[PDB]
C-alpha cells in the first residue's frame, strides 16, 4: 500500500530544510 | 472590513519594522529547565524568568556558528520580522539580547508540542480537525502575503499547538520581504513548489502550494510526494501525479487539485480573485472564518498539560552546557541585532 511504501522511505521523521 | 484591518495591520508593521528593539534582558534573570528543540547553529530552551517566575522558550544561538554557516542575514531578518509582526497565530517575542558568545530570544512558551508529534501519533487527521488547522494557516498567510511576507518554511515540523489547541508558527528563518520575485533554493524537499525545483524565479504562490501539501498530509498521513531520495522526490514534483486515497471527500480533493497545480497561473492563491478563492471553496463551506481569527471555535483535540513549565509534549535533547566566552565574538557582523 501506500502506507507501507511512505515507511519504506526513509523520511517518517522530522525533515530538515536544505540551504545555500 | 477585512481589507481596512489589513491595511491598519500593514502601517502598524511598518512603523515596528523602521524602529525596533534591541538588549531588553540578560542572561542571569532566567533560569535554564530544558530543551525543546535542536537544530544547526542553536538550541531552544524552556526558561523560568526568576523575577517573576514566568516561563519563556528561550532561542540560543551562537554567534561562531552562526557566521559559519552562512546564515547572518537569516538571523537578523527573523529578530526583525518577530518584534514587527502581530497576528494570535505568530509566536511572540518578549525579550531579545546578546552577549559575547550567543544571541537569544525569548518566546512566550507554547506548550501543546509540534503538530508533527500529533500527527504521526494519531496517524491522520479527519477532514474537519485538518480543516480547523488549515483554516489558520489560511489567515495567516492572508495576513503575511499583505505585508509582502513569503513565509516558505511551512510543515507540521515548524507549527506548535497552543493551550486551547490553536497553532502558532515560530520559525520565520526563510522568510522573505519582497515584492515581485525571488530566485533562492531553500525549504523542504517534500513541501518545495515546482518553480523552486525547476530555479523559475517565483512568488507567493509557493506558500499555497505548501498548504495542498500540508492539507493532504494531514488527512491522508503521509505527504503527496516522497521518495528515498531528494533528488527522486523533485522527479513527483515536477510531475504533478498526485494520487489521492479512497477516504477523501470529492471536495478536498477538488480543493488538493487546485492547490498541487504545476502551472502558477491557475493555481488558487494566485489567481484574480487572491486567497478569497480558497476562502470561498466548498471544502470550507461550514467553515467561520470571523470565529476563528477570534478564537472562539472549541478545538477538536487539546494536548495535556499539567502545570505551568511541563515539556511532556517535546522530545527529549542531551543537554548542552551554556558557554559564555571571556572574548566578545563576532561583534560587527552582529550589530544590529
Ligand atoms: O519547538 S521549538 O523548539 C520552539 C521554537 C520557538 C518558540 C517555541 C515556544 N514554545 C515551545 C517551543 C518553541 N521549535 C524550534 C525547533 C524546530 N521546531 C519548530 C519550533
Amino acid at each position: 500500500t501506500t502506507y507501507a511504501d511512505f515507511i519504506a522511505s526513509g523520511r517518517t521523521g522530522r525533515r530538515n530544510a536544505i540551504h545555500d | 472590513s477585512v481589507k481596512e484591518f489589513l491595511a491598519k495591520a500593514k502601517e502598524d508593521f511598518l512603523k515596528k519594522w523602521e524602529n525596533p528593539a534591541q538588549n531588553t534582558a540578560h542572561l542571569d534573570q532566567f533560569e535554564r529547565i530544558k530543551t525543546l528543540g535542536t537544530g544547526s547553529f542553536g538550541r531552544v530552551m524552556l526558561v523560568k524568568h526568576m523575577e517573576t517566575g514566568n516561563h519563556y522558550a528561550m532561542k540560543i544561538l551562537d554567534k561562531q556558528k552562526v557566521v559559519k554557516l552562512k546564515q547572518i542575514e537569516h538571523t537578523l531578518n527573523e529578530k526583525r520580522i518577530l518584534q514587527a509582526v502581530n497576528f494570535p497565530f505568530l509566536v511572540k517575542l518578549e525579550f531579545s539580547f546578546k552577549d559575547n558568545s550567543n544571541l537569544y530570544m525569548v518566546m512566550e512558551y507554547v506548550p501543546g508540542g509540534e503538530m508533527f508529534s500529533h500527527l504521526r501519533r494519531i496517524g491522520r487527521f479527519s477532514e474537519p480537525h485538518a480543516r480547523f488547522y488549515a483554516a489558520q494557516i489560511v489567515l495567516t498567510f492572508e495576513y503575511l502575503h499583505s505585508l509582502d511576507l513569503i513565509y516558505r518554511d511551512l510543515k507540521p515540523e515548524n507549527l506548535l499547538i497552543d493551550q486551547q489547541g490553536y497553532i502558532q508558527v515560530t520559525d520565520f528563518g526563510f522568510a522573505k520581504r519582497v515584492k515581485g520575485r525571488t530566485w533562492t533554493l531553500c525549504g523542504t524537499p517534500e513541501y518545495l513548489a515546482p518553480e523552486i525545483i525547476l530555479s523559475k524565479g517565483y512568488n507567493k504562490a509557493v506558500d499555497w502550494w505548501a498548504l495542498g501539501v500540508l492539507i493532504y498530509e494531514m488527512a491522508a498521513g503521509y505527504p503527496p510526494f516522497f521518495a528515498d531520495q531528494p533528488i527522486q522526490i523533485y522527479e513527483k514534483i515536477v510531475s504533478g501525479k498526485v494520487r489521492f486515497p479512497s477516504h477523501f471527500s470529492s471536495d478536498l480533493k477538488d480543493l488538493l487539485r487546485n492547490l498541487l497545480q504545476v502551472d502558477l497561473t491557475k493555481r488558487f492563491g494566485n489567481l484574480k480573485n487572491g486567497v478569497n478563492d480558497i476562502k470561498n471553496h466548498k471544502w470550507f463551506a461550514t467553515t467561520d472564518w470571523i470565529a476563528i481569527y477570534q478564537r472562539k471555535v472549541e478545538a477538536p483535540f487539546i494536548p495535556k498539560f499539567k502545570g505551568p513549565g511541563d515539556t511532556s509534549n517535546f522530545d527529549d535533547y542531551e543537554e548542552e552546557e551554556i558557554r559564555v566566552s571571556i572574548n566578545e565574538k563576532c561583534g560587527k557582523e552582529f550589530s544590529e541585532f
